[PDB]
């Protein structure tokens, strides 16, 4: 998963 | 002998990053849960820890190299190095006279009984402290903290990491920009390089202490419910 | 005619459990992430949520009969009344001089403005004021208020419940105990019952509403993060 | 799942 991770790494 | 324009640009571009991702004032510690002294001082920690994480992504986003890896290998890096390099970055506010990391008042002044009161114990906290004590007396210079942090991010022996020949490769650019550094710029540093890598083993078995004792709060619903969205995530075992 | 023994004794327990679940001087909210006026009201209103949810589980475990419920139903009808538990719990706070929910100071004084600031639209908080002021007109008393948030948790018609036949059993229960407290105890309030049963008329359309805005949140990790795990965990779609 | 939930339910 890791949505927020994903995220915040653009 | 002296420092190629290359190694200057990584040594550059890696002060810009902790400038932008670090600040000495402590100004958005009062958007945080507020500190308590069953747990206290979680949420104010959990608060603390989950801003701290969003700082390191910025920080390992300007890592040269650190962009072009997979979303998996940046993720496989963060995850198992964060602790590590919220451990690192720590020591600017950590100081010998009060054995604390003193972050702006009385409020944000924080010593090893109040993060016993975020479900931390004495076999983390004493060499953590060991740790910081040490760091600190090796008067390290905004470029060789920069280079430790971003070295440690960089290590290819982390679960989960699969180009483990492309981060060894960005690890190893930035181990001879660190130890060039050292040998033109630092007086007396004829063995800061060899404490420093050290400092890196101690960080793995200080994570290996700390991912232990957070698994504990992690699997306890009355605690894991104070945490962040953002810590659950990094801490998690989730692949 | 009068109310019976039984009646009397659900009308003690609901309105000793609200009593213990709703602090009057709102002395716990200095305990939450500040509130600042991109969504800068979001965690001071997502932290601020996630206590009412605690209140409102405590309030529940206290209602006669939910207990007995299986931990399914009990969470079946947590997760889809909550927010509308907190929407009448709220009125408690609402003023009808500056429309607002008025919680100890100028911090938490809380206006349509602030929770727009929280990722919600006027399509949400226009119905919402008005149901605020309409109810805030019923002039309900302590019993009447308790009872109307306990038929609200109870009500059979919500995704995920089984058991339809016992919850709407003890929601009848306590639908008669609250329309022979209005004949007995409420003088003038010939028609109070029937104007408080298409005040949870209004809740499901309002609960509808904020589901959908919510759901849009949620999907933003940005504000996702924000969000806490309780808040996550009840207004979450897991089965 | 509902973890937190549970919990808070005992
Ligand atoms: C986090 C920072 C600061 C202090 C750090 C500190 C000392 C407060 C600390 C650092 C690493 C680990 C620990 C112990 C574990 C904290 C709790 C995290 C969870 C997820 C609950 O296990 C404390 C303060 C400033 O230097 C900023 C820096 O980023
Ligand atoms: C929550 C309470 C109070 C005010 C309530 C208020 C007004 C502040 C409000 C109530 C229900 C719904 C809303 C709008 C949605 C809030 C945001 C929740 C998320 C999950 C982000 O969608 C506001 C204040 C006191 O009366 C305590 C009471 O429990």
């Amino acid at each position: 998963r890791h949505k927020i991770l994903h995220r915040l790494l653009q | 002998h002296m420092l190629s324009d290359e190694q200057m640009q990584i040594i550059n571009s890696l002060v810009e990053a902790h400038h932008k991702t670090y600040d000495d004032s402590y100004s958005d510690f009062v958007r945080f849960r507020p500190p308590v002294r069953r747990l206290s001082m979680l949420p104010h920690l959990a608060d603390l820890v989950s801003y701290s994480i969003q700082k390191v992504i910025g920080f390992a986003k300007m890592i040269p190299g650190f962009r072009d890896l997979t979303a998996e290998d940046q993720i496989a890096l963060l995850k198992s190095s964060a602790i590590e390099i919220i451990m690192l970055r720590s020591n600017q506010s950590f100081s010998l006279e009060d054995m604390s990391w003193s972050c702006g008042g009385p409020d944000f002044k924080y010593c090893i009984n109040d993060v016993t009161k975020a479900g931390h114990t004495l076999e983390l906290l004493e060499p953590l402290v060991k740790f910081q004590v040490g760091l600190k007396k090796l008067k390290l210079h905004e470029e060789e903290h920069v280079l430790l942090m971003a070295i440690c991010l960089l290590s290819p022996d982390r679960p989960g990491v699969q180009d483990h020949v492309r981060i060894e490769a960005l690890q190893d650019r930035l181990c001879d920009v660190l130890q060039a550094y050292i040998r033109i710029q630092h007086p007396g540093g004829r063995l800061l390089y060899a404490k420093m890598i050290q400092k890196l083993a101690d960080l793995r078995s200080l994570n290996e202490e700390h991912s232990k004792q957070y698994r504990s709060l992690s699997f306890q619903p009355e605690h894991s419910m104070q945490l962040t969205p953002l810590v659950l995530e990094v801490f998690g075992s989730e692949v």
